[PDB]
């Protein structure tokens, strides 16, 4: 289950997503990690380092009910 | 908050690098100040740096993963991507940063650019040249740096 | 376990119940298959199939945190 | 071809969930081989004037399922301004309202509720919906009465 937290982890803060959003790549972030990223001028990719917008911004719900399900798990 | 983000994520990049440090690689605070880090790099196997011992300063920003931490050799060194002071000329820590790059895998660059130069971006232009035209005279030269500097 | 069952339904792809192949959102954030979504999008003034929201053919985007998971909890049921 | 086989395996898959967990007061599966023709059972809706009725209902598949929604038509005679002598139901999921994430036990669940509530706003039998609105005590007297008559 080391490799499900995995999968679940934003790149930008290293910590489970909160309110994972996705970028024209596909690359899904923290709301805050990649709007942090989204203030300096021409913002591109932190993973693939293709261009992006904050106003494509999707939500991934699958991910975020996913880290509850990893949560309710580590209470064990 | 910007110091609690950058403290809260320099602290798990300390766990993971004392757990998984990178080969021929030694990263970690010089004290109290979580922010001013002392590494150690060996050099290279195979390469003109072999058995030399490289001390390394990184100086990391309140504003960190978001703008890159600054790199410097103490440590003397033969290399056309690093100068006279400890200039390191790597595109992570300039134009080319990402906030999903750690100091673990800027560890691993820096053992890359020991391992193959980039003589097309020199920050010792003679030593470029010298690459390039006389690669028996540059190893040569950064042997006997190695073992003077070095050890 | 038993709550494996929680997390196959978040890699479901509500179109074919299956789970998701080449996982791909649309405007609206829900994911699903990307033949499965295209189906849809091809038919006309095309609108999502979990909120009514519309949704344009040309604007999708792999999903690739799903269809590693989907993978992770493949290697788990052969156990 | 692709169609039948992407098709039939989704059907295979709610085969399986309305037998496990069908819904309340429905019944349905294939009349024969031929998994894309059904036949559903269903009760009166209790505290309803159809209750203590059984209706009969017709559900069929096309090769395009579920991209396209089944035909559902009823056999069992029903005093309901939304469904008319030929069995047909004015259900707006039946129709321009059909989603691809919907199933057949989905579809049952609306037609039980169709049943408790009428919409008298588009009616297949305007008389009846007329009737609904303006002498509601003579119509549920009609429709228990043609509940007892052709549902019992
Ligand atoms: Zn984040
Ligand atoms: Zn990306
Ligand atoms: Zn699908
Ligand atoms: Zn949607």
């Amino acid at each position: 289950l080391t490799m499900m937290w995995e999968e679940v982890t934003c790149p930008i803060c290293l910590d489970p997503f909160v309110e994972p959003v996705s970028i024209e790549c596909g690359h899904s972030f923290c709301q805050e990690c990649i709007s942090q990223v989204g203030k300096g001028g021409g913002s591109v990719c932190p993973v693939c380092r293709q261009r992006f917008l904050l106003k494509n911004l999707r939500p991934n719900r699958q991910l975020a009910n996913m880290v509850n399900n990893l949560k309710e798990i580590s209470q064990e | 908050k910007l110091l609690s983000t950058s403290a809260k994520r320099i602290q798990k990049e300390l766990a993971d690098i004392t757990l998984d440090p990178p080969p021929n690689c030694s990263a970690g605070p010089k004290g109290d100040n979580i922010y001013e880090w002392r590494s150690t790099i060996l050099g290279p196997p195979g390469s003109v740096y072999e058995g030399g011992v490289f001390f390394l300063d990184i100086t990391f920003t309140p504003e960190y993963p978001f703008k890159p931490p600054k790199v410097t050799f103490r440590t003397r060194i033969y290399h056309c991507n690093i100068n006279s002071q400890g200039v390191i000329c790597l595109d992570i820590l300039k134009d080319n940063w990402s906030p999903a790059l750690t100091i673990s895998k800027v560890l691993l660059s820096i053992c890359s650019l020991l391992t193959d130069c980039n003589p097309a971006d020199p920050l010792v232009g003679s030593i470029a040249t010298q690459y390039m035209t006389n690669r028996a005279e540059h190893d040569r030269m950064a042997r006997q740096w190695t073992k003077r500097y070095a050890t």
